[PDB]
């Protein structure tokens, strides 16, 4: 998560 | 692959804006205060690095797993390179311009407990001065740093990465010749700038060792790591130190 959260935005 | 005046337009348009560390410059500097601020600065910059990478043409066409891999492994190099550029443009590489509110003189380099790494980073900044790096060269070279470190077992779609990286290498090659030189002077310039990029890797490796040391001792040293910094440093940095990645050089 988190880095994945930013990439999915 | 993409027109030279257009490339520079795209790279200029997506270039991250200035970020401040939020440091209290009225306080007395300690090792913990300076290193925590650098950690906080890295988290703030990392958010911009993700937004920047997503706008780099071709990057988001990679499998999302490879996109994660690239950012996780190359964020150190991208930030250190941009820091060297900031120090070149703002203080003629005489000090380390991490942020407008976090500039390292010799005193802060000593109290940071990574004095020798700071010296190495100032030497990198001085190369900008000696080479007179253009803004156009800087932007192209920084984009290339996203393609500088890969897993030893490769990426999910290694072949597409290979061609995209070759493309961005060609963009640098075309930007240098776009600026008026003879082909001999352009060939030397390409070698100089790619050698400059390769010289980043020993510095980055020492920084990865140093940040993992701080992370291990963060509680005892009162050095705080923000959340996303902690997630990458506790996951991908150990793999780096275990030799599970390979740098992609030019020389
Ligand atoms: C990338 C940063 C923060 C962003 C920048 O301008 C370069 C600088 C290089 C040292 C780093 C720092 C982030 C935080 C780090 C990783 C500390 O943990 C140890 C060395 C630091």
């Amino acid at each position: 998560a988190l880095l994945r959260y930013l990439l999915d935005k | 692959s993409n027109a030279i005046p257009i490339f520079l337009s795209v790279l200029q348009s997506i270039e991250p804006e200035v970020v401040y560390a939020g440091y209290d410059n009225t306080q007395p500097d300690t090792s913990a205060s300076l290193l925590t601020s650098l950690n906080e600065l890295g988290e703030r910059q990392l958010v911009r690095v993700v937004k920047w990478a997503k706008a780099l043409p071709g990057f988001r066409n990679l499998h999302v797993d490879d996109q994660m891999t690239l950012i996780q492994y190359s964020w150190m190099g991208v930030m250190v390179f941009a820091m060297g550029w900031r120090s070149y443009k703002n203080v003629n590489s005489r000090m380390l311009y991490f942020a407008p509110d976090l500039v390292f003189n010799e005193q802060r380099m000593q109290k940071s407990t990574m004095y020798n790494l700071c010296v190495r980073m100032r030497h990198l900044s001085q190369e900008f001065v000696w080479l007179q790096v253009t803004q156009e060269e800087f932007l192209c070279m920084k984009a290339l740093l996203l393609f500088s470190i890969i897993p030893v077992e490769g990426l999910k779609n290694q072949k597409y990465f290979d061609e995209l990286r070759m493309n961005y290498i060609k963009e640098l090659d075309r930007v240098i010749s776009f600026q008026g030189k003879n082909p001999t002077s352009s060939s030397q310039r390409f070698y100089q700038l790619t050698k400059l990029l390769d010289s980043l890797q020993p510095i980055v490796r020492k920084l990865h060792q140093f940040t993992f040391d701080l992370f291990v001792q963060s509680q005892s040293l009162s050095v705080e790591f923000p959340e996303m910094m902690s997630e990458i440093i506790s996951a991908q940095v150990p793999k780096i130190l275990a030799g599970m990645v390979k740098p992609l050089l030019f020389h």
